[PDB]
């Protein structure tokens, strides 16, 4: 279901913007 | 949830039985409830503080190649390191050098959880930064680098980054790692602003290295780098800015600067300071010995846009003296430097440029004053403005102070020559000599010069130890010379003697100036 690059783009939301 | 952290619990050596068991089938279905514990508050922090786990969970991973348990354990751990216990036990175990052997793996999702896990261990997790060295991770992440996921790309080059982040170690082995040609190509390849921003870091990082320094050079970090400065984003040209004003002392050979140097100068005109001083400051170190980058930056208006400079910059020398530093180098050997000399004065530069040499002006920018104005007297249409600003009286003042400052320190000051602000002394002296020497081949300069009774200390200063003031000095006397009156006070002053010997000087200039001086002097 989840795209394994959802991975990323919330790690992304996270550490800096 | 009251069954939670009290079945999970009960539930924690049950997993961990399956995850080391023999069969490879059913090491698959723990793997997945495994993964499903570390979605709850309690299950996450019950394997998390088991360190039964960890362990095993770990050793899963790296020794499965099954492309589908590999991402259920490599979920588990990233879902832990958003938690400094997580963090710590996932170090604890040994994660590190299995998260590094994941990054190899072909399995996106699991490649995506490795450096995502290997990042927050990297940036809350102290003794990471050791591990992943040791593991191999820095020639790993640069491997990857050939990789074309721009938010992937972010994540690992800000790995990168805070690996290089003051340790030659990791630079020299990223450097080997053919890195610098990697970073380059992305800053020339991606438009994500995080990402050039994330690379550009590294790049300023690897810059203030010494062989990172010449290789980004060769690679073609310069021209890349200026591919950005006219990004929306702040903090992407500063940090361009930055790095190309480091590299900028090692690039005074790279081909196709045309657009670099043209985005320079317009960056001259810019509402921040902080543009505009870096812009000056990689001008003057781009124009420094390169008649290719001074023919062009004179060719895009440079002089005008750098006259403009000076006189927004007003007290603040960050800004003058690199500013008027460029100026110098645009002024001299190269096609167009008598267009560049005739422009500072048609851009009204004259007036601002002498009076720089006056308080509260200090020595390093008074010291790149004189030599623009040593360069400026090449053209004989500045020599009446030039002496109509009062150079001559200020650069005669100057000398005299630097000189006796020399003198005061020829008995023990603490060595042969120090310096005052940055500057000795000594080179005061060489470079106003060396302006009157320009300076003197008008008439009407000469007469000004004489009559501030200068000869005397022109002559003395034949005896420096110093070879380059004495040639200075032979210089100006030999301008002099031409005049009658000037050349019976030469004699006056007793110069035959020292001239003489300054004839075997082991310095040519020195011995023709020597030479050229009593030529003059003989047939009058």
């Amino acid at each position: 279901e989840e795209n394994p690059e959802s991975i990323l783009d919330e790690h992304v939301q996270r550490v800096m913007k | 949830y009251q069954d939670d952290a009290e079945l999970a619990t009960r539930a924690i050596p049950e997993l961990t039985k399956l995850l080391n068991d023999e069969d490879q089938v059913v090491v698959n279905k723990a793997a997945v409830m495994v993964h499903q514990l570390s979605k709850k508050e309690a299950s996450r922090h019950a394997i998390m503080r088991s360190p039964q786990m960890v362990s095993a969970i770990v050793r899963t991973m790296q020794n499965t190649n099954d492309v589908e348990t590999a991402r259920c354990t490599a979920g588990t751990l990233h879902n832990l390191s958003h938690h400094r216990e997580g963090l710590l036990a996932i170090f604890k175990s040994g994660g590190i050098p299995a998260l590094v052997k994941m990054l190899g793996s072909p399995v996106d999702s699991v490649l995506f959880y490795a450096i995502t896990t290997l990042h927050n261990l990297l940036l809350h997790q102290e003794g990471a930064k050791m591990a992943v060295r040791l593991a191999g991770g820095l020639q790993k992440m640069v491997a990857l680098l050939n990789k074309t996921n721009v938010k992937f790309l972010a994540i690992t080059t800000d790995c990168l980054q805070i690996l290089a982040y003051g340790n030659q170690e990791s630079k020299l082995i990223i450097l080997a790692s053919g890195g610098p040609q990697a970073l380059v190509n992305i800053m020339r390849t991606y438009t994500y602003e995080k990402l050039l921003w994330t690379t550009s870091r590294v790049l300023k990082v690897l810059s203030v290295c010494s062989s990172n320094k010449p290789a980004i050079v060769e690679a073609g970090g310069m021209q890349a780098l200026g591919l950005h400065l006219t990004d929306p984003s702040q903090r992407l040209v500063q940090n361009c800015l930055w790095t190309l004003r480091n590299l900028s002392d090692a690039a005074t050979k790279q081909e196709g600067m045309e657009g670099l140097l043209g985005t320079l100068v317009q960056l001259l005109g810019s509402d921040d300071i902080n543009v505009v001083t870096c812009a000056a400051g990689i001008l003057s170190n781009l124009t420094c010995n390169n008649y290719k980058n001074k023919m062009m930056v004179c060719q895009v208006g440079g002089i005008e846009a750098l006259v403009r400079t000076v006189l927004r910059a007003g007290d603040r020398e960050d800004i003058t003296e690199p500013a008027i530093c460029a100026l110098r180098h645009l002024t001299s050997r190269h096609q167009e430097a008598e267009m560049a000399q005739n422009a500072v004065r048609l851009h009204y530069g004259l007036p601002v440029v002498v009076k720089l040499l006056h308080p509260p002006s200090h020595w390093p920018l008074i010291k790149a004053t004189v030599g623009l104005i040593r360069n400026l007297a090449l053209c004989p249409a500045n020599h009446a403005p030039l002496r109509e600003q009062g150079a001559i009286p200020r650069l005669v003042q100057l000398l005299v102070r630097a000189h006796q400052d020399t003198q005061r320190r020829t008995s023990m000051g603490g060595t042969q020559q120090q310096f005052v602000e940055g500057v000795r002394m000594e080179e005061i002296v060489e470079g106003c000599t060396g302006a009157l020497h320009i300076l003197a081949r008008d008439v009407h300069n000469r007469i000004v010069i004489r009559g501030l009774n200068t000869i005397p200390l022109f002559v003395q200063l034949l005896y420096s130890p110093i070879e380059n003031i004495q040639r200075v000095a032979a210089g100006v006397l030999c301008e002099l010379a031409q005049d009658k009156e000037a050349a019976e006070a030469i004699e006056a002053e007793g110069a035959t003697a020292p001239l003489t010997e300054l004839l075997h000087s082991r310095n040519e200039g020195v011995a023709t100036y020597a030479a050229a001086v009593l030529f003059r002097m003989s047939e009058d």
